């Protein structure tokens, strides 16, 4: 039933839990009272896709079997630098270390 | 606990009962033979309680 | 479009409400307060440290934990809190061979 | 085999969702008359809440039994559904309105549902939880609906709120085929409420909540061919429910209940559980062909008793859960009623048995060779006489040479033991390996 995502912006995620078809404008409101910044700035973004105010997640792709809890999916982030938006790509993780050669 | 003679509850649910054994309805007897037991929690001994 | 929506509903909070994680390679893991009850290294610091419980400076610093290390841990934490006090399918949680050997480390600090 | 007089307007309106769907094209599959009238009544209930799986399955159907010249449909249909009824078609602007007004009505109910757990209220939650279920149901998403009825759990402070969570989890489990999840749930659902309230549901009762418990149980015991357990529980619920709304007819609960019973229960039990018993009264009582079964059973009538049977095997095929219990439990029956047949006689005649069950003297002898090795009896088929004699042992010979048996095995395992325990004393384990 629930779905999680995850607002990742220049190595930074934020954890943030919303319904599978909410309102976009619903989801902004939430990081206005952990950020303290106007819901106006950010931009929530879907695989370099701008959304729609009047939309909701469950007609873009946010569904059950894609954004859950064991694996949420990526959700893009951008403020306003001047008029435009600002970030728009992120980093990856690290990798793992190398595993001891004794074990195997 | 002073005059009997005068029950009311329980004569319409005693007038049902001869008229729907004429139709044979199992059915409506069982209901209203439990109903019964609760007026019979009250009255003495009278007439309507041997119906 | 249609549907009725609240403004200030759902899991809305101060700084209060959220937590702070720090990784090793700069990565900054911001979840929410109920999810880092699952372990105990990070519980035993929202209760301390320290006379003062709250005060919107919660942080957590991990010296020892990455960050792809810690993406796995913030996922267990929501899949353990939801999966529970209910009664529905439980999916199979994947798990790289790689990050098996290191979780298992992972898991004996967290105490969970 | 099928039936063409069958009431589809009580089969369909007991269940809903996917059962109501299952349920009347297994009938059409199976009765070629009853196909018409079974494909448009099933086509209707997709109007209401639109979905995209269940929307593309029936119209399959449709145009093999029409437009096909194998069948007998043919002559009235003429390979187009303008016959008569104007059932709903599928064309190229259906499959996309079918999709887009489905999930029109996903977001309106997905974005209620937070503005509900903002305000702090459980009573909202929990009334979303059941629209949100069912909704899930008849478009596809099977793991969805266990996912909003768990939820509910949590939300819930009265009697009557965990006899809706559990009554909800058990439809799912169904399609699922979790017998085991069925019968964990009746039992939690039966001590919370004490069995029908604290006093019984005030003083006269319309709906019994006993009624609920004890017929969503007997569909999951049924198809786990457990008809001794099945029989056991149906016998106390009582007809005061008036049909139901997603759950079994009470025209059915009393063929689950009574051919169950014909088959692990001999003619002193039915006596005393399906007839003793006046809660099971009320449900024969509505059909008639059901009570007279148990009398012919203790008449000793098994002439008039077998020919009833067969009369209504063509209406219990139509269904989609009894159907397959068809094989099972009248092979039962019929082998039942030869035991307590025989059991006064010794020295039965071929020629005497083979009249009383309208057969011939070629099948009869035929029905006694499987009725020694699968029956409990003991009887002897003479072919120079055809007469069905007896010849058994000795009372003490079955005896004394049974436990003679039984002896030696015991002096034989206890000298044994005595030599595994003589190597444990020297220091002697296994070193084979």
């Amino acid at each position: 039933m629930d779905v999680f995502l995850m607002i990742r912006r220049h190595k930074t995620t934020i954890f943030t839990d919303a319904k599978e078809s909410s309102t976009v404008f619903e989801l902004k409101r939430i990081v206005e009272g952990i950020l303290k910044r106007p819901p106006d700035e950010q931009r929530l973004y879907k695989d370099d896709q701008l959304l729609d105010d009047g939309k909701t997640l469950g007609e873009c792709g946010f569904t059950s079997q894609t954004a859950r809890p064991q694996a949420p999916a990526t959700v893009g982030l951008a403020f306003r630098a001047d008029d435009t938006f600002e970030a728009l790509c992120i980093e990856p993780f690290s990798s793992p270390p190398e595993l001891p050669d004794v074990m195997k | 606990d002073d005059l009997k003679k005068g029950t009311q509850l329980l004569e319409i649910y005693a007038l049902e009962i001869q008229m729907y054994t004429a139709q044979k309805n199992n059915k409506k007897l069982k209901a209203l033979y439990e109903q019964s037991l609760h007026i019979k929690s009250a009255i003495p001994h009278p007439l309507i309680m041997g119906v | 479009m249609d549907g009725e929506e609240k403004t200030y509903g759902g899991c809305e909070g101060p700084d209060a409400m959220y937590v702070k994680l720090i990784s090793s390679d700069g990565h900054e893991f911001i979840v929410k307060r109920e999810h880092a009850l699952t372990s105990g290294t990070i519980k035993a610091m929202l209760s301390g440290p320290g006379q003062f419980a709250e005060n919107e400076t919660n942080e957590v610093n991990f010296r020892e934990i990455p960050s792809h290390v810690l993406s796995k841990v913030c996922m267990y934490f929501t899949y353990k809190v939801r999966y529970t006090n209910s009664s529905t399918e439980i999916p199979e949680f994947p798990i790289a061979p790689e990050i098996a050997l290191e979780l298992l480390m992972a898991a004996n600090f967290l105490d969970c | 085999v099928e039936n063409p007089s069958l009431d589809l307007e009580q089969y369909a309106a007991s269940y809903s969702g996917l059962m109501r769907i299952e349920r009347l094209q297994f009938i059409a599959d199976h009765c070629p008359t009853l196909r018409v009238e079974a494909l448009k009544m099933a086509l209707s209930f997709v109007q209401r809440t639109f979905n995209v799986d269940m929307y593309e399955e029936i119209h399959r159907k449709l145009s093999e039994a029409t437009r096909s010249s194998l069948r007998e449909l043919q002559n009235a249909p003429d390979a187009i559904p303008e016959s008569g009824v104007e059932p709903p078609a599928l064309d190229t602007a259906w499959v996309e309105a079918t999709r887009k007004k489905a999930l029109l009505k996903l977001e309106k109910l997905d974005t209620d549902l937070k503005n509900y757990k903002g305000n702090s209220i459980k009573e909202s939650i929990r009334r979303g939880h059941d629209d949100l279920g069912d909704h899930y149901l008849d478009c596809g998403d099977l793991s969805n609906a266990l996912k909003c009825y768990s939820r509910a759990r949590d939300y819930c402070t009265s009697a009557k709120h965990v006899i809706n969570m559990c009554l909800n989890v058990i439809k799912v489990s169904v399609y699922l085929q979790n017998w085991s999840h069925v019968l964990s749930y009746v039992s939690k659902a039966e001590s919370t409420p004490e069995i029908a309230e604290q006093r019984g549901e005030r003083d006269s009762q319309t709906q019994a909540i006993l009624t609920k418990l004890k017929c969503a149980a007997g569909l999951a015991e049924l198809a786990a061919r457990k008809y001794k357990q099945a029989a056991k529980c149906l016998l106390l619920a009582s007809f005061d429910h008036c049909d139901f709304p997603e759950l079994l007819s009470p025209s059915n609960v009393a063929i689950y209940g009574g051919l169950c019973a014909l088959a692990t229960f001999d003619r002193q039990e039915l006596q005393r559980n399906v007839i003793s018993s006046s809660s099971f009264k009320l449900f024969l009582e509505l059909e008639p062909q059901v009570r007279d079964i148990i009398f012919k059973f203790y008449e000793s009538k098994y002439a008039s008793c077998l020919k009833m049977l067969d009369e209504m095997k063509d209406n219990l095929l139509l269904d989609m859960y009894l159907a397959p219990h068809v094989r099972t439990l009248y092979t039962q029956i019929r082998n039942r009623a030869l035991i307590q047949y025989f059991s006064p006689y010794v020295s039965a005649d071929m020629h005497r048995m083979a009249a009383a069950f309208n057969t011939t003297v070629a099948a009869l002898e035929d029905e006694l060779t499987q009725l020694i090795l699968e029956g409990l009896i003991s009887a002897r088929v003479d072919s120079h006489s055809k007469i069905l004699y007896a010849r058994d042992v000795d009372q003490r010979s079955t005896t004394f040479e049974k436990s003679l048996l039984m002896g030696k095995e015991f002096q034989r395992r206890a000298k044994a033991m005595m030599l595994r325990a003589a190597v444990l004393r020297n220091q002697i384990h296994v070193k084979s390996p």
